[PDB]
């Protein structure tokens, strides 16, 4: 229910802007992004939570933003260990983190 | 409420235990600690009587030179050196306790304490001459 | 630090009901929640529940409603601020359908609004 | 002018006595209380000095839990419960002295004493709050 | 830059030594001087711990009851009567030292001690007036 990016890409040193958005079910003003990056079948990484709070020691060039209807993570400045999928997620602070589509970068 | 007591929330978030900061200063000095013999027990208690205040003094003397004095949370001039503690704010106040990020900023005390001390000895200064029309 | 080593990646057959381990270090277990997740192939990523090792409460999906035991034990002091734990997860009716890989991770922050967030993860388990 | 001495207007109304703060408060630790010979006056002096810093601190420290570090007149925010007192403002500041005021205060003494110690926590509270911009 | 030291602008003009009040101020109290045995050594130091926190209280005393509690440099409202000492800015904080000044203001240090501490006791009853609308 949480649609995310079907698939972008970009180069070395450029940037790409993901997406996230949903009905009012899971989204948005109401509620929290988070952003995992998760290569396929491996341990999962924390990028960003409070839609737009890093965690600690992620990179800079990773930015996230919310609208009213749509979240987004920016990810500046393009390095060979980009190419992993990401998946976003919806929360409260009291609830479940109900998972995105996914994107592949 | 709540109320935990003295040091009730001693393993309570930084933020959490900055709320009940009244609880552990009105104990700084009281407890049980009329005349004054001489004997093992009354030469043992005058002892903790007086290093009750010391300890107490020495506090308040700090906090006097720092321009908080009969302060429980006052702010400052001087910026975060990242180097001493480049932890966020986040991952801060609603994570670390008081007692383990007393043990990672004890290298620094010292450096801040002295930071702390000029900061307050210019802005005297500062005032002053502000005044001085 | 933290660490969360994950049980072995074993499998079974339909109608069966196996228990996943997750054992911590490195960091006070009852500080954190212990949330767990599965990533199927024939779905996206899914969040299963979340348990308190301080406060025994639990939280889970309602697509895993009744069909899911979570506990965890009691932790071991190592020192001040060290613990290990360990946390267990069960299915009930349970199918083929459920295959994938299967992972532990740590709540965030000890409070705010991301307390149970799903910070620190475990290497996961194969399954059937 | 007056000037009445140490505890002087000891019989005169609270509005007097209001005025004449200074008098008392800076014989609060001075007196006559240099080497400590461990004689019975000795013995008798040195307890005299411990006493008399002890007893002006405990009431400096709670000055200072209520914000009222080095004052004489501080204003709070902490209402007049009338249970406490339903006496008007005429025939209290102008009627009764401080003396027999204490002795009908005396019961709730204990319960303002906590009242101004909270609001001072939530007040440190809400200061920071407002300079986080 | 300089750092004298605890006393290292004794020689110093006034407004050089203005400038190092710090430096004098964290000594106070501290120094040197864990159980208490009455030998002769532990009397002798006994009696040192409890006049350091006498003295150092003696002078906070002061402090406070002029409105000027946890300041290293605060102005007063009363005026300088020329009689204390008819120099002159320029040839007082360029010129004198602490010393030879605290040497001829001697006389007068006690006249300008009530000064300012009835002027403290009527400020701040007219601060209570100010805000009782
Ligand atoms: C000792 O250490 C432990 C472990 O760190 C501390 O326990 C943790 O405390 C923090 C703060 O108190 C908790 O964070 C909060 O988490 C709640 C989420 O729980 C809510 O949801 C449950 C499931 O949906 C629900 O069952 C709860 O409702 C009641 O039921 C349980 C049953 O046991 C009961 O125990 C509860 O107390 C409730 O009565 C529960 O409501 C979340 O809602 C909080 O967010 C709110 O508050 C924050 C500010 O605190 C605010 O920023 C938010 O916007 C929101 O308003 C908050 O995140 C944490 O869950 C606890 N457990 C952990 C971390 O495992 C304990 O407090 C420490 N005590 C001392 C004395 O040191
Ligand atoms: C941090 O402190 C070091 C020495 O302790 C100093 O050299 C450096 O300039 C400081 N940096 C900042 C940003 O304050
Ligand atoms: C909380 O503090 C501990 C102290 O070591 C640290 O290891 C941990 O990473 C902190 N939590 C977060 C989310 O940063
Ligand atoms: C403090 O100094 C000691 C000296 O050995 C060092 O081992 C430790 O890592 C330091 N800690 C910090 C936080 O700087
Ligand atoms: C989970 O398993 C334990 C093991 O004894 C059991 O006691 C408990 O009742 C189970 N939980 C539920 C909800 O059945
Ligand atoms: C007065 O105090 C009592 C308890 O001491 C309390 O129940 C009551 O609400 C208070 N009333 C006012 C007006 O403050
Ligand atoms: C204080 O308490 C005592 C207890 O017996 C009571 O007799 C007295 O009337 C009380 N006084 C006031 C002013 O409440
Ligand atoms: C100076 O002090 C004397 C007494 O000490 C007083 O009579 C005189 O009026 C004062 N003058 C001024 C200008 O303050
Ligand atoms: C102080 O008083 C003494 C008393 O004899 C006098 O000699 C001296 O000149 C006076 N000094 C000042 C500065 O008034």
């Amino acid at each position: 229910v949480l649609t995310q990016s079907a698939s972008v890409s970009g180069s070395l040193g450029q940037s790409v802007t993901i997406s996230c958005t949903g009905p009012n079910s899971v989204c948005c003003s109401h509620k929290s992004i988070s952003w995992y990056q998760w290569p396929p079948g491996r341990a999962p990484t924390l990028i960003i939570y409070e839609d737009n709070e890093r965690a600690p020691g992620i990179s800079p060039r990773f930015s996230g933003y919310k609208s009213y209807w749509s979240a987004y993570l920016t990810i500046s400045d393009l390095r060979p260990e980009d190419e992993t999928t990401y998946y976003c997620c919806s929360y409260t602070h009291n609830s479940g983190c109900v998972f995105g589509t996914g994107t592949k970068v | 409420a709540v109320f935990l007591g003295f040091l009730g929330a001693a393993g309570s978030t930084m933020g959490a235990a900055s709320m009940t900061l009244t609880v552990q200063a009105r104990n700084l000095l009281s407890g049980i600690v009329h005349l004054l013999k001489l004997t093992v027990w009354g030469i043992k208690q005058l002892q903790a009587r007086v290093l009750a205040v010391e300890r107490y003094l020495r506090d308040q003397q700090l906090l006097g030179i720092w321009g908080c004095s009969g302060k429980l949370i006052c702010c400052t001039n001087v910026p975060w050196n990242s180097s001493w503690s480049n932890r966020n704010l986040s991952e801060i106040w609603d994570n670390m306790t008081w007692l383990q990020w007393d043990k990672e900023i004890s290298n620094y005390t010292q450096i801040i304490y002295g930071l702390l001390e000029e900061s307050q000895n210019q802005q005297e200064k500062n005032e002053q001459d502000l005044l001085a029309l | 630090q933290g660490q969360l080593v994950q049980s072995g990646a074993t499998t079974t057959k339909p109608g069966s009901s196996v228990k996943i381990s997750c054992k911590t270090s490195g960091y006070r277990f009852n500080f954190y929640h212990i949330n767990w997740i599965r990533q199927t192939a024939g779905r996206g990523p899914e969040w299963m529940g979340w348990i308190s090792p301080y406060s025994g409460d639990k939280n889970l999906a309602p697509a895993f409603q009744d069909r899911v035991n979570m506990t965890t034990d009691t932790e071991v002091p190592v020192t001040s601020f060290t613990s290990t734990g360990a946390a267990y997860m069960e299915i009930r009716n349970l199918t083929s359908d459920d295959t994938g890989t299967y992972f532990c991770a740590k709540g965030l922050l000890r409070d705010g609004s991301s307390t149970w967030l799903p910070y620190l993860w475990g290497q996961g388990t194969l399954l059937t």
